[PDB]
């Protein structure tokens, strides 16, 4: 038996980490060439998440064809060894998981002018390998990444961030144990903008902490959205220096 | 469970020579059923074969037949949900070689095997395995009863957990079954089941001409 | 899962039925596709592997361990078989996953004693299969991968007394300290009969024609139980000789050890 | 089955909306009054929002808590749709866009917000508890389906009484309500959801760049303004200045200084909605007992 | 490696001009007229995909480095079907939607001859049947982009005598000609949508270089040697070896790749990576000093 | 293993053992070693360069006395480093005027007393934020650093 | 006897009602004709759609019985082949019980039934006569009809009766008997008895029912 604490007077935190720090961001494009049109394998701290992209393609069933615009499909497989702690039974019906997934269309929907692909279907589908906190927006950047890597046309970047809350100041990028100790916030950030595609809070949080949470995590996602042009464009940079 | 009466789910459980009897038409619901029994020894087995069929699909392009085999628990609740999945992508795996599908284009046949009943009996100081012939000998029954065309009559034998089925009177194999038991029985396995073959291959085929006359 | 024309396919039965049996790629009926392997990628788990084949086909194996009451807990490794974008209760899931656990018994592939803790309690091993991509049977693709993560698993180490009939004590483990899971993984094995032959690894469009197909397992040095005839199609299942049945198990016999041997590497 | 709506509404409304004006003749921050009507039984209540009608019925029965939490209780919420409430709502259909984003607000907002005491919930550790459960039905639709919800909720669960028990070991008596009076449900805090609908002018013309067209946005629109509006946003509130829940998927991007504008403007509402649904409490709790003066011990 | 290569890694998942940048801006010129894979705000014209910046005339896009194949009209595409309807069938060719054929567009056995039947439309499926494969040229466009077929031609048609394999369409592009014949006796037939069909060479292909009523049997030559077959199961491996490089796919390169890989005794050695990688490599260093 | 970042900065995998209510559960949180672990001496002049303030405006002063409690040589001037055990026994001395004036607690040491007896996790986080003119409490935060960090040897408890 | 009912309640519904005897509170609502799901669809008549909701919990068994009887009522009671492949959604949400629901189900079905029949009314669907539905029980040591019989009442009854009768000309004539569900034991002398006195203040209902109906619906009228 154990106890641990939050914040610590010194400044750290119960794996170390000092109040503002991103955990490490690895990002991977063209992963699944032949399983998908696009593909990513995200790797956000201890999260490790596949995301796959297929479509533009006809619908398997002409019942469900929209003449005006694509069908945007997601479905998230959180694995039972996601966790340290097994998972019996499978997540897959769960009333939280159909928010989530609903909560990613409702995003995508107005981020994507989707008025392009007719008569089309575009199915979303991601693998959860392992899971350490904000799987929530971990799920974001991967299904961005993937459908750019397809080759599907898109407004903007959507980069997704995780805040952790204590006292006085919220905690940049929380993990399970920092979620498990206090409440978190989840957002959506569109592009450069402060625009929030996804704002998701599940716990309590004080009124006035907000204010200040959401531009401590909207300067995060800037740096996280950097990150990931440098990811793409390091990546191709490397790909035509392997072709030379 | 608001589709059938569960009771209540703070409760639980309770917790503790070769004969065989063939009829077949004895169901107005389909085309074409089976029941089979066999006694041997402690150990007996009573099982039913239900076919629906064939019967037109709207739409389909297939140019031959679609045979489905579903397998159910009648009484005892015994055997998994996950391994009748598997007897029955095996027995699919056999009659698609036996039944003739070039017939019934745009076609499918719907087969269901009710296990009603296994008793067992063991001694104290597979288990599907032995179920798995007469659930062969229930199908051929019910589908040549049915009118469908069958290229061959179907049969197997289970010796020592290795189960094989014959057709073309035992010169060819439609389908193998082989769980733990022992290594080195290939040859004694083949010979034991193809005269369990034989034999519940007359037994099915005058028992078509019994009811047939 | 391939959709081929009727002109295709007599063209590839006649590629492939043909004496000299010639693979539509140009292997011979004993070679298998090249595949890449990789393990110990996911640390929260005791075991993992990842096997990417020349076709997509991908899939990933996860180990975890629960410390139980074996005399409780009869079976004391469970598989589990699942597939992103289907449903956990489609018959080839089902039969795959049933097939599995048979392969991997406690007493009948698998040296369980090397999961026995003390009198009383033991290690239960979940193996969790995700299939992510298919174009075949994935029987022996999810095979090779087990044996690949089951071969990089590493359980706790128990500290306290192995006797809980008289002293019982309370199961604890040595922090940081762990014990490699020395065992011995089988294999399991796919063949396609085509006319009179008989082909190691059969590829999606060799199985689209193929006349029937063979699941054989391989565990110590010997083939074993579950061994099961399967229609690898629908359209073209017909009965075999039982020579061919023969030949399949001896063909498997000897070139097995090859397999393991090129799989045995650490 | 596809609603069918006129351009010719979808323009005039459209237009309604850049003039200031809407069909129900009300104000884009002003929240149709609520009426709560309690019935004879506790937890017996009816929220009525416009045309918007709400049913919630509180119920509760002698269950065993799971193994994970031997101190807490059962709590869930039902809120499944019927057409009732209109034919454009499937029977059942538990697993709409619509309806699993609902069933998640409320969710949020009463169960993992902890607005019931499932601590209280608990008559034996490990062995018995109280499983109190809140149905909602949606008898007819005009809109605001989220808010009418956690109102209903809400109001069901501080009106609500549970028989009293005496507790030794294993065995308890469930006193009857002839016998004894049944005990109130213990809250912590009152949860009130709010909903915004965004839109968009469609306008050639802008007088100014400091002054702008900026962005459309309504509290709690009717059934034809909920059909055009661009996105949605539900936003939770209570009396204690802090934010309960709030749940933005995709729609209409929005500024994070847009979004806490309509976060105070909704605590305002919730503020006059909490002490209204307390009154009604108040006057129903003194309603009961013609004699209840004659009546008291203490 | 004697039976199966099995490459293994450790501790790990898996192994391993201007700039451009998602929220990048390429231009401030309102002059340019913005195409495909940009979007614009006033001035500022902003890219949609990550890729090279086009300027051709006026007309400024962003070619994406990836997507799917694209129908120009005029294209040589092959295709098979997915699904028969009314007048009409649903041939795959491999973009986002299936490919369109109208009974009118396509060529009746027995021709001039024979005489226009409502019976046709009612018995598509003896023509073309789900699942089988054919030439076909993309006559018109759709307004989403989708694509009208024809075969009106006994250049275009179903196919057989062969097997069939497929490489990313970004490798192979549009030419005077996609139908080449190779040494050994075979044909191949390169469409632009990445699908390829190689089969034993015929009269129609010996009569370029220098029965009306079988052209939709499913049966193939009676005949067909196995040193054809074995041709074939070569020739695949090799276009999947040039594949595997990105090399674009050309006649030349397939005959060069062809008679370079007989170094290789047995075929079945052509799947290898080690040697396809270095086959494709020997090809683009003997383009250099022929070059 | 251990993975070395952009920032100087590494992590490992903390994992230990937890039994409850008869349990096994295995518990891993990702650990990361520090390199600007201040000693918080009045003397250092290297640590005060790499602290860094917080967003909210703070500027840190630092407890441990330029001149300590002098004692008879080899010892002099010296800070004194506790253990475990005579915490837990020695905490009312620990609060004695009369003696431990200039005291560094280690953060493992922090964290076993507050998991072991939170009442005495108090009472010596307390004596640390109140520091007077008298008595100087301070504490070290090692684990979250790297030149001190040490991991389990093959075969020890 | 002293029944209420209000009509046109629902504005997002064809028709709809709120019926009340006693404590028992049924609210109703009609939706049709519409279009029909295909496996709804009938060639030549009208599908019915029924759905019944408890006043506590989610819907069982218990309430497939409660459609299943409720269909048997108004089946006849609709002249189906006015709308061919054609829809009709009737929904009955139970706002309170009235009785032990662990126990009874009669006064729910029969307020049911007179709710339903009221939002077809109001709906406007081809109808081809009346209906009204009382619920009737029998004491364990009076042995006397009891019509309209409160909670306490069931308690200590023998049997439980559901019964709907179908009228026509002004509400005089009984047609024929729609529904009949008498669980328990009886006597022939009772149950005449019964039904002759049930007539008689099921007469009276009628009348009271045109009554609130002329009373309502003549101002909307010109
Ligand atoms: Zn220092």
């Amino acid at each position: 038996m154990s106890r641990l604490e939050i914040y610590s007077p010194e400044g750290l935190r119960l794996d170390g980490r000092r109040w503002n720090e991103l955990r490490r961001f690895e990002s991977s494009i063209n992963t699944h060439p032949h399983a998908a049109d696009g593909s990513s394998y995200m790797e956000q701290g201890n999260n490790k998440i596949i995301t796959l992209v297929k479509g533009p393609k006809e619908p398997r069933l002409k019942s469900q064809m929209d003449t005006s615009k694509a069908l945007l499909n997601v479905s998230v497989n959180i694995t039972k060894f996601s966790k340290f702690e097994r998972s019996k039974s499978s997540h897959k019906n769960e009333r939280r998981v159909l928010e989530i997934q609903t909560s990613l269309v409702r995003m995508f929907e107005k981020n994507v002018m989707l008025n392009i692909y007719p008569r089309t279907v575009i199915d979303i589908e991601i693998h959860v390998l392992e899971q350490d906190g904000g799987i929530m927006g971990s799920l974001i950047n991967g299904i961005t990444l993937a459908l750019i890597d397809a080759g599907i046309s898109m407004f903007d970047y959507i980069s997704g961030i995780s805040v952790g809350l204590y006292d006085t100041t919220p905690l940049l990028d929380t993990n399970s144990l920092e979620e498990n100790a206090m409440s978190t916030v989840t957002l959506g950030v569109v592009g450069k903008s402060e625009k929030l595609s996804l704002l998701l809070v599940e716990d309590k949080i004080p009124l006035d902490r907000l204010e200040n949470v959401l531009a401590i995590g909207i300067a995060g996602a800037h740096r996280v959205r950097d990150l990931m042009d440098e990811e793409l464009r390091k990546h191709a940079q490397k790909r035509v220096s392997n072709a030379s | 469970d608001r589709r059938r009466l569960l009771g209540p789910a703070a409760a639980k459980p309770m917790a503790f020579e070769q004969e065989l009897s063939l009829h077949t038409g004895f169901i107005e619901n389909c085309n074409g059923s089976a029941l089979v029994e066999a006694r041997s020894l402690g150990h007996q087995t009573s099982l039913i074969s239900a076919v629906y069929g064939p019967r037109s699909i709207r739409g389909s392009f297939t140019s031959q037949g679609t045979i489905s085999i579903q397998l159910k628990n009648g009484l005892l609740e015994k055997y998994n949900t996950n391994e009748l999945k598997e007897v029955s992508s095996f027995l699919m795996g056999i009659f698609n070689s036996v039944v003739n599908l070039s017939r019934y284009p745009k076609s499918g046949i719907d087969i269901f095997v009710y296990l009603t009943y296994d008793k067992d009996l063991t001694n104290n100081p597979s288990q599907i395995s032995s179920l798995i012939p007469h659930c062969i000998t229930s199908i051929t029954l019910a589908l040549a009863d049915a009118g469908i065309e069958l290229v061959d009559m179907a049969g197997a034998g289970e010796a020592n957990g290795t189960v094989v089925s014959f057709i073309k009177n035992g010169e060819e194999i439609v389908g193998f079954w082989k769980d733990d038991g022992d290594d080195e029985d290939l040859l004694e396995c083949l010979d034991r089941c193809k005269e369990q073959y034989n034999r519940y291959r007359d037994l099915m085929i005058s028992c078509l001409m019994n009811q047939e006359t | 899962h391939m959709s081929l024309s009727v002109a295709e396919k007599s063209y590839l039965y006649d590629s492939l039925a043909s004496t000299p049996s010639i693979r539509p790629d140009g292997r011979l009926p004993h070679q298998f596709r090249p595949i890449e392997i990789f393990t110990d990628f996911l640390p929260s788990s005791n075991g993992s592997s990842r096997i990417i084949a020349s076709d997509g086909s991908e899939c990933i194996v996860s180990i975890k361990s629960k410390v139980v009451d074996h005399h409780v807990e009869n079976e004391l490794l469970q598989v589990d078989v699942d597939i992103a974008g289907q449903r956990d209760d489609a018959l080839v899931v089902e039969t795959i996953t049933s097939l599995l656990n048979k392969v991997l018994k406690s007493g009948s592939g698998v040296d369980s004693s090397k999961l026995q803790l003390t009198k009383k309690y033991s290690f239960k091993i979940f193996v969790d299969v995700l299939v992510i991509s298919s174009h075949s049977h994935p029987i022996s693709l999810i095979s090779f991968a087990i044996y690949s993560a089951l071969n990089s698993t590493y359980l706790p180490k128990l500290i306290s007394a192995f006797d809980d009939l008289e002293v019982e004590e309370l199961p604890t483990f040595h922090d940081y300290d762990m014990v490699k899971l020395d065992i011995n993984p089988p294999l399991v094995f796919i063949l396609a009969v085509v006319g009179n032959n008989m082909l190691l690894d059969p590829a999606a469009n060799e199985s689209e024609v193929a006349n029937n197909g063979l699941i054989i397992s391989w565990s110590n040095g010997k083939i074993t139980s579950p061994i099961r005839s399967v229609a690898l199609n629908d359209s073209n299942v017909k009965s075999f000789k039982p020579h061919l049945l023969k030949q399949g198990l001896a063909m498997v016999e000897k070139y097995a050890p090859d397999v393991v041997r090129s799989l045995e590497n650490l | 089955k596809d609603i069918e709506i006129s351009a010719s509404e979808s323009k005039f409304i459209l237009e309604a909306l850049r003039q200031n004006y809407r069909l129900d003749g009300r104000s884009f921050d002003q929240f149709r009054d609520v009426e709560i009507t309690f019935g004879k039984e506790f937890g017996d209540v009816s929220v009525k929002m416009g045309n918007t009608k709400v049913h919630c019925r509180i119920s509760c029965q002698i269950a065993q808590p799971y193994e994970d939490r031997p101190f807490e209780g059962l709590f869930v919420i039902s809120t499944e749709i019927s057409p009732m409430a209109g034919s454009q709502f499937e029977n059942g259909n538990i697993t709409g866009e619509d309806e699993v984003l609902c069933s998640r607000i409320i969710e949020k907002s009463v169960r993992r917000s902890g607005a019931l005491d499932v601590e209280g919930l608990c008559i034996v550790a490990g062995s018995k508890c109280w499983a109190v459960r809140a149905d909602v039905h949606f008898l007819d639709c005009d809109g605001g389906f989220i808010d009418a919800s956690c109102i209903a909720v809400m109001a069901g669960l501080m009106h609500f009484k549970k028989p009293d028990i005496t507790v030794h070991g294993e065995q308890i008596i469930v006193h009857p309500v002839n016998e004894r009076e049944p005990v109130p449900l213990g809250i912590l805090h009152i949860p009130i959801c709010v909903t915004f609908s965004f839109f968009n002018p469609q306008d050639t013309e802008e007088n100014i760049k400091g002054e702008t067209n900026s962005e459309i946005s309504i509290i709690d629109a009717t059934l034809k303004e909920e059909l055009l509006r661009d996105g949605v946003l539900t936003v939770t509130l209570n009396k204690n200045r802090e934010v309960v829940q709030v749940s933005k998927a995709g729609g209409l991007p929005m500024d994070a200084l847009t979004l806490m504008k309509c976060c105070h403007e909704a605590y305002s509402i919730i503020e006059k909605i909490t002490d209204q649904i307390l009154q009604l409490l108040k006057e129903d709790s003194e309603k009961r007992n013609k004699y209840a003066a004659m009546l008291t011990s203490e | 490696s004697e039976v199966i290569t099995i490459t293994k890694r450790n501790g790990a998942f898996q192994n391993s001009s201007q700039i451009v940048t998602p929220g990048e801006l390429v231009t401030d010129d309102p002059i340019w007229m913005r195409g495909h894979g940009t979007y614009f705000l006033d001035n500022m014209t902003y890219s949609s995909v990550a890729g090279t910046v086009s300027r051709v005339n006026r007309l400024l896009s962003v070619i994406p480095l990836k997507g799917r194949y694209a129908p120009e009209t005029g294209d040589h595409v092959v295709g098979r079907i997915a699904e028969v309807g009314n007048k009409r069938w649903k041939v795959d060719i491999g973009g986002k939607q299936h490919a369109v054929l109208m009974l009118g567009s396509v060529n009746l056995p027995g021709g001039i001859l024979r005489r226009k039947s409502e019976s046709d439309e009612l018995q598509m499926r003896s023509f073309l049947k789900e699942g089988d494969l054919l030439n076909a040229e993309v006559q018109s466009l759709f307004q989403d982009g989708s694509a009208s077929l024809h075969t009106r031609s006994l250049k275009y048609g179903k196919l057989r005598n062969g097997m069939f394999c497929q490489v990313p369409s970004s490798l192979i592009v549009r030419a005077k000609n996609h139908t080449h014949n190779l040494p050994g006796n075979i044909t191949v037939v390169l469409g632009v949508n990445g699908y390829i069909w190689l089969r034993k060479t015929s009269q129609m292909d010996l009569a370029r270089d220098t029965s009306s009523w079988q052209i939709y049997s499913d049966e193939n030559d009676p005949s067909i040697s196995n040193n054809i077959r074995q041709a074939i199961c070569r020739y695949a491996n090799v276009i999947k070896a040039l594949a595997f490089c990105e090399i674009g796919i050309t006649q030349q390169r397939i005959v060069s790749a062809y008679e370079a890989s007989m170094v290789y005794s047995n075929v079945g050695e052509l799947i290898e990576k080690n040697v396809m990688e270095s086959i494709g490599s020997d090809i683009l260093t003997a383009e250099k000093m022929r070059g | 293993r251990r993975k070395r970042l952009a920032d100087g900065l590494s992590v490992t995998q903390k994992v230990f053992v937890r039994s409850r209510n008869g349990g096994a559960t295995k518990i891993v949180r990702e650990h990361y070693l520090r390199s600007d672990i201040p000693c918080l001496s009045r003397s250092c002049t290297k640590c005060p360069q790499i602290v860094v303030p917080d967003a909210q405006n703070e500027l840190p002063k630092f407890i441990l006395s330029d001149s300590p409690l002098e004692l008879s040589a080899p010892i002099g001037k010296h800070y004194v480093v506790l253990d475990t055990n005579v915490v837990l026994q020695a905490i009312d001395l620990l609060e004695n005027p009369n003696c431990f004036f200039d005291v560094i607690v280690p953060q493992i040491v922090l964290d076993e007393v507050r998991n072991k007896s939170y009442p005495v996790y108090t009472r010596l986080r307390t004596l640390c934020r109140d520091s007077d003119d008298h008595k100087r409490f301070i504490v070290f935060h090692n684990e979250f650093s790297e030149h001190t960090f040490v991991e389990r040897l093959p075969n020890e408890t | 006897m002293s029944v209420q009912a209000e009509i046109g309640i629902l504005d997002h519904v064809d028709g709809s009602s709120e019926f009340v005897s006693q404590d028992t509170k049924v609210i109703c609502s009609v939706t049709g004709p519409i279009e029909p799901k295909a496996r709804q669809e009938l060639p030549t008549q009208l599908a019915l759609e029924i759905i019944v909701r408890p006043a506590k919990g989610v819907a069982t068994t218990r309430e497939k019985v409660l459609e299943d009887k409720l269909r048997a009522v108004l089946t006849p009671l609709i002249t189906r082949h006015c709308y061919p492949r054609q829809l009709c959604q009737i929904t009955c949400q139970i706002l309170e019980s009235g009785e032990d629901e662990a126990e009874f189900s009669l006064r729910e079905l029969s307020c049911c039934i007179n709710a339903a029949f009221l939002a077809l009314v109001d709906a406007g669907i081809a109808l081809n006569s009346m209906c009204a539905s009382i619920p009737i029980a029998i004491i364990k040591d009076t042995s006397d009809i009891i019509v309209d019989p409160t909670a306490e009442q069931l308690k200590i009854s023998l049997s439980v009766h559901t019964l709907a009768l179908e009228f026509v000309n002004g509400g005089k004539v009984v047609k024929n008997v729609l529904l009949l569900d008498s669980n328990g034991d009886f006597n022939e002398d009772q149950l005449f008895s019964l039904l002759e006195l049930g007539e008689q203040k099921c007469q009276e209902l009628v009348t009271n029912i045109r009554r609130i109906i002329q009373d309502n619906i003549s101002p909307r009228l010109v």
